[PDB]
């Protein structure tokens, strides 16, 4: 199945821009969570489980990515 | 020759995806392959569709990444005595069975609870394996198509990230790196 | 059942009730820009209902993949 | 007497739970009810050492109440503890079927999706209740009686704006929900 080569070329931009991005999101919402839970509290505990929930809802997104879940 | 031109029309687009090929932090390393590799398949995928009307019997009447390497298809229960095929041929087979991979809910699970199986991380090196090849037989014979239809910038960001991220995780042997070393050692600085 | 502390517990839920006020006030606000700007710019009626059904569906995509899972 | 403080940055909430405009129904009751879950998991999940097969017994919520297991397949006298594993376990399998709660973005809801929901939206009411009643001091002293009656306010907020929880069950908290919601 053969693509016109503007639609490519719109492909390859927009996803170097998406993956840098989401990326750099990815890293945002890590130290943005670090430093409000730094903040006002807090255990270290809570920080591990904080972490983990997290980490697991970023693994599931991009596995929802990759089975692609955008239709 | 070919080289020499290739090494010319290196500079491309206009970022750092080194930073961005990186395991995250707490992220599973399988979801992360399997993640980068689906993703490289589109690429490759739609690229070739952008050639494929260049990328004839005629013109490749066989699997070829330059003159030095030849390839052969195989590894694969089904259909599994190595036949000599040609560029279009060769490359359907190949994103069909990678295809049929990624599609698989036991390789690559789509649900959430599902993990995923032992030996994941051998065929998604084997699906990166031969997405190299069809990588190098683009880079190679179809190359003037990519300059005339202006692709070559996109071609190269593709390269240059689908090459980040395997020498990130050593997902890829430089012997089948081979074909495009002198390019890699290149776009890698 | 996994136990979780009550620090995470609470960090949690005042993140959450704000995030749910901000989330609210920030739909009602895309909405509603939308509509001025369709307004402004002066389109049919077939036009108009044709973005709010994208936004409509992009918002719904949003909260269905937010609901299992995403950040 | 005894204020129930509530939580204070902020509180809209009923606002918060209005079906947005043109948003499908199903979709929201789905969003809410799978937030909820989750609030009802941790919250439970805070005090679970003080919920032993000991100490409740039988799920109780109040002495006027006590709910028995069966559906996911003959009623059973189960404690507390035990109740609500099977409780949030059967709620899990509800939530994590492909076929009830969509993950694409094509697929369409079932017609019999909001009878399931009300049904979970229930039984996490009988948590909501069972901690209030029997495990509600151990709350106040980890200082979670903000975040439990905030969560709780919500949760009455949405059910009561579309209705998905007869009066009926709603029964051992009556007396706070109109507290709450004022
Ligand atoms: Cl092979
Ligand atoms: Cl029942
Ligand atoms: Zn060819
Ligand atoms: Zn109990």
């Amino acid at each position: 199945q053969s693509y016109s080569p503007q639609a490519f070329k719109f492909f390859m931009e927009q996803h170097v821009e998406n993956v840098l991005k989401s990326h750099q999101q990815r890293l945002h919402r890590k130290k943005q969570l670090e430093n409000e839970m730094m903040r006002v509290g807090l255990s270290q505990d809570a920080q591990d489980q904080m972490r983990k929930m997290l980490c697991q809802k970023e693994s599931n997104y991009i596995r929802l990515k990759r089975a692609k879940m955008d239709k | 020759s070919h080289q020499y031109e290739l090494l010319k029309h290196a500079e491309a687009d206009l970022g750092n995806l080194r930073m961005a090929v990186m395991l995250p932090e707490g992220e599973d390393l399988n979801e992360w392959v399997a993640v980068n590799t689906v993703d490289f398949f589109n690429q490759i995928n739609m690229l070739y569709g952008t050639i494929t009307d260049f990328c004839t019997e005629e013109s490749c009447p066989v699997m070829s990444a330059g003159p030095k390497y030849e390839y052969h298809w195989a590894d694969g229960t089904n259909i599994k005595k190595p036949i000599k095929c040609s560029a279009p041929k060769y490359i359907d087979y190949l994103m069909t069975w990678v295809q049929d991979q990624l599609d698989d809910e036991t390789l690559f699970p789509s649900k959430i609870g599902v993990p995923f199986p032992k030996n994941f991380m051998s065929v998604a090196k084997t699906i990166l394996k031969r997405l190299f090849r069809v990588y190098a037989h683009i880079y190679h014979q179809h190359f003037d198509p990519v300059i005339q239809l202006q692709e070559e910038a996109h071609l190269n960001t593709s390269f240059k990230h689908f090459i980040f991220f395997v020498q990130e995780f050593n997902l890829i042997d430089r012997r089948e790196l081979a074909p495009l070393q002198e390019l890699i050692e290149k776009l890698t600085s």
